[PDB]
């Protein structure tokens, strides 16, 4: 077919005409190029009209990306956004645009069964007709041949989902910054991308018409900004705030700090300096309890400035809210020649797939005239190979790891061209681990693209340990070796000092058998009277509701109170419950900021997941109410039931684990010796442990109830009488007497045995010792009355989020991703009993 | 659900288990089947001064997952804190 036809049109004018069959509507175009012939001149007979070249370039790219159909207007206003034109994505486009074209794997290929995955950088497809409308106005004049597309980026505003063969979505193309640089006009366009109303993408990409424009007039920049943080620590921060005279006055909260999500607007009159500045942002700062609402915003304008007063105050003061703080070293992620990638050797199927139909990549022609080498591939096409690059070779076959993706066309690739893209494990930033990604040419070596990754993982759930087993020295590495550990410590140990008189981390670093707190002057004083006043309100079980106060030793005439504990003081209830909380009280902390956040977490544990695991992946706990609410609870709890003349009490825990008296016991064969052996025998009782059941059963309760449980399993270990006989052989209901034997003789042994007994550990019996109240049962949260004292008060009642702490954590009181709404109320309330939700589940009132 | 009724509920449940939790039966069965099993999770992240739960997740894999690995292929990769914490920050040697 015809791709290159000079022709005479009128006397003395050359009409050199590019051809290009492979367009829109696959319909050759022609590409004019007025010559005038100087017969008068033979030295450089042919001289070039220059006027209107750039309208006709414009009209020949208008036709080829956007069809003879529509007119060519050149009038297009440059403030009003861009229309696009809503299609609806079919499952034929994901289908068929993969033919020599990119992503392939488990999940990319030709099966039968159902929605066929697909990747998002699909996007610019739909993007595309809009975004490059913008490049076109008669404001920004440029030469289209010499246009180069300099870079393109991706934001992930995730309103929508990956593609599932049928969404329904439109485009929307704004024309934000033309700038007037060495290089030339640079293009900024940031169309984004609505499905049905919701914002679903940004799509950000740049334009460069090479060459060098002097037109100022026509050129501004409408920069956005980001959520800026000043950094600030005063009351001079009001003074400095009411100095600057663009800030408007639109809240009534005392200032220490701002996080501005602020955009302006510039206009230039020459390289650097600005003709007009235009501010209108927005203002932000903490509220009250971790409430927020709505806030006000700001106003600025200026002419013939260097800079930006707001933009480059609210930097100055700090940088912006930033998720992104970069890993000390480098490792690789998926290095070598397993990460290589051949281009295309032709360009054809991804641009009509993608409806870039410019001749540079695929006319050699056109290539050879724009004085490039050669037909060069798409940059978006590189663009698009690498994103699914980020999930297939990093990866073993997950799709679930495909986000936001910045890119930059830093070089060019020939077509049927290698190309070694490296990956190396540097950055990081809020989960999408920032991994480099730049493509070099393997014999060439120069880059031609540059770019952060943001591969996940699948999911996972950060456990933890503690309680039972905590040692001296407990977290103590991580409080020498971290500046927020260090500080959280600090702060409780400070608090801890200035208001119960003893350091923790002497407690939890140096563990003494005993420690003494002293009552001085004003600040012992003060210190004892905490003691003095807290202490529970706990039923005396001769009677009614005994409102009582036990710290006994501690009054007005006291000047000092030892803690004692033979063990350990790490060991004691009022000790290691603080100590726990504050040594897991710093997990997330720096991958916080870092981005090692796989694709979903939840903070979990052994049951040490509830007071470890919630405040660096939940904030639940405060900041320093938590040490006293700890310490309080810890206290309460210890001195919840009453001890004797040595100090124990007849509570306690003791293990009854199924796994060592047979292999056939199991949860349809042993599940009766907790509702045996609390109707007859009228004690408190209720098994603790069924975790890792068939192998671990433990309980906890009244000791003479925990000794005949135990002496079930122990009595029929020896003798091996299955219970399956006794429980789906002949009945259930029928036998309820069966046990009135094999558990009378044992309510009456216990009975032998003295009192406070030391429950013995043998084989399928493992208790678990320095442990006095009943938990993890039913009597440390049964009728237990002050153990909820502090349960709808101080604890940051407005902080608690849905959003978060539904899914993100994963219930040991059930099993699956813990519901923090409704349908999990009665979970907490059937094996142990509640009181308090009574009235959510039934009182509704007037919620709505 | 309207965030603010839900904000109610949340706090109200989410008081409801750091009360009764800690006296209630632990039920790590198919929280087990969830991050091996029901969602998926290979690797598995543990922190704290010893590696308390580590080795007995590897006898759960063992005994009840070995299969289940091998017919998914399902690499599973356990990590802690005290011994594994060059693969958690990822630092190989």
């Amino acid at each position: 077919l015809p791709v290159v036809e000079i022709e005479l049109v009128k006397p003395n004018t050359i009409q050199l005409s590019l051809i290009e069959h492979r367009t829109a509507d696959t319909n050759p175009v022609a590409l004019p190029f007025l010559y005038k012939y100087n017969p008068a001149d033979g030295f450089a007979p042919i001289l070039e009209i220059m006027e209107d070249r750039n309208e006709r370039i414009k009209e020949f790219y208008w036709k080829l990306w956007f069809g003879s159909s529509v007119p060519y207007s050149n009038d297009i206003n440059v403030e009003k956004a861009i229309l696009g034109d809503e299609i609806t994505i079919s499952s034929q486009t994901i289908s068929e645009f993969t033919h020599a074209i990119g992503n392939k794997c488990d999940a990319f290929v030709d099966r039968p069964g159902k929605a066929t995955l697909a990747p998002m950088d699909f996007a610019i497809v739909i993007g595309w007709k809009a975004i490059i409308k913008a490049i076109f106005p008669k404001s920004v004049d440029g030469d289209l041949l010499k246009l180069v597309h300099l870079s393109n980026g991706y934001k992930m505003i995730t309103g929508a989902a990956p593609l599932k063969k049928g969404d329904v979505v439109s485009t929307k193309a704004e024309i934000k910054a033309v700038l007037n640089q060495p290089s030339g006009k640079l293009v900024e366009v940031v169309g984004t991308i609505y499905r049905e109303g919701k914002p679903v993408m940004e799509v950000t990409s740049q334009f460069l018409y090479r060459g060098e424009y002097n037109d100022y007039c026509n050129t501004f920049q409408k920069v956005t900004e980001t959520p800026v943080q000043v950094a600030f620590k005063s009351a001079k921060d009001l003074a400095v705030l009411r100095s600057k005279e663009w800030f408007h006055l639109e809240k009534d909260v005392q200032f220490d700090v701002l996080t501005f999500r602020c955009e302006s607007t510039y206009k230039f009159k020459s390289a650097n300096v600005y003709s007009s500045i235009k501010t209108t942002g927005q203002v932000l700062l903490e509220l009250p309890t971790k409430e927020v609402i709505q806030v006000g915003s700001v106003d600025y304008e200026a002419g013939t400035s260097y800079g930006n007063p707001v933009t480059d105050y609210l930097s100055r003061n700090g940088k912006t809210i930033e998720e992104s703080v970069i890993f000390e070293n480098a490792i690789p992620l998926s290095s070598g020649e397993e990460l290589t990638s051949k281009a295309p050797g032709t360009n054809e199927p991804y641009a009509i797939v993608s409806g870039d139909y410019n001749p540079i990549h695929v006319s050699r022609v056109f290539a050879a005239y724009a004085k490039l080498p050669g037909t060069i591939t798409h940059g978006m096409y590189s663009s698009a190979s690498i994103r699914a690059l980020v999930e297939e070779w990093a990866a073993n076959n997950v799709a679930a790891r495909v986000r936001a993706f910045k890119c930059d066309f830093v070089g060019m690739v020939l077509p049927n061209d290698t190309l070694q893209t490296t990956m190396e494990h540097v950055g990081m930033i809020n989960g999408r681990k920032i991994i480099k990604v730049e493509t070099r040419n393997v014999e060439t070596e120069l880059p031609v693209l540059i770019g952060e990754a943001e591969i996940e993982q699948p999911t996972t759930t950060y456990v933890f340990t503690g309680q039972g087993s905590q040692e001296q020295g407990m977290g103590m590495e991580l409080y020498n070796s971290s500046e927020v550990a260090r500080e959280v410590w600090d702060k409780a140990d400070r608090h801890f000092v200035n208001n119960y008189g003893f350091s923790i981390l002497d407690i939890v670093q140096n563990n003494p058998n005993e420690l003494t707190i002293h009552f001085g002057g004003a600040k012992g004083r003060a210190i004892r009277d905490n003691y003095i006043g807290m202490m529970f309100e706990t039923i005396g079980e001769d009677g009614a509701l005994k409102s009582e106060k036990i710290f006994k030793d501690i009054d007005e005439t006291t000047t000092s109170y030892t803690f004692v504990s033979p063990t350990g003081l790490l060991s004691a209830t009022q000790f290691t419950q603080p100590a726990l909380t504050l040594m897991e009280k710093a997990a997330y902390e720096d991958i916080k900021s870092k981005g090692l956040i796989p694709s979903d977490i939840m903070f979990a544990g052994h049951s040490l997941g509830e007071y470890s695991a919630l405040s660096s992946l939940a904030n639940v706990m405060p900041i320093e109410s938590l040490v006293d609410v700890v310490f309080y609870r810890g206290m309460t709890m210890q001195v919840a039931v009453p001890r004797d003349e040595l100090g124990r009490s007849n509570y306690g825990m003791v293990a009854v684990n199924p796994s060592r008296v047979s292999a056939t016991f199991d949860d349809s064969a042993l599940r009766f010796v907790v509702d045996e052996v609390a109707n007859k025998t009228k004690w408190l009782l209720e098994i603790v442990n069924y975790n890792v059941e068939n192998q671990q059963y433990v309980a906890a309760g009244d000791l003479r109830a925990l000794d005949t449980l135990t002496n079930v399993l122990n009595v029929l270990k020896i003798n091996k009488i299955d219970i399956v006989k006794l429980q789906e052989q002949m009945s259930i209901e029928k036998v309820k007497e069966h046990l009135y034997e094999i558990v009378d003789e044992v309510a009456a042994k216990s009975l032998a045995k003295p009192q406070p007994i030391d429950l013995e550990r043998g084989f399928a019996v493992i208790p678990l010792k320095g442990i006095s109240v009943p938990f993890h049962s039913s009597y440390l949260m049964s009728g237990v009355k002050p153990f909820q004292r502090f349960l709808c008060k101080k604890i940051p009642k407005s902080s608690v989020k849905p959003q978060d702490l539904i899914g993100k954590y994963i219930p040991n009181l059930t099993a699956k991703p813990f519901e923090l709404t409704k349908e999990y109320f009665q979970s907490v309330y059937d094996l142990t009993k509640s009181e308090k939700i009574k009235s959510i589940l039934d009182n509704w009132e007037q919620y709505e | 659900m309207k965030p603010e009724i839900e904000q109610e509920l949340s706090h109200t449940l989410l008081t409801e288990l750091l009360a009764y939790q800690f006296a209630s039966p632990v039920r790590w069965i198919e929280t087990q089947d969830v991050f091996l099993k029901q969602h998926n999770t290979e690797r598995i992240i543990e922190i704290g001064p010893s590696p308390t739960l580590a080795g007995m997740a590897n006898r759960t894999i063992k005994a009840k997952y070995e299969s289940y690995d091998a017919a998914l292929s399902l690499q599973r990769q356990v990590l802690c804190y005290s011994k594994d914490a060059k693969e958690i920050y990822y630092k190989p040697d």
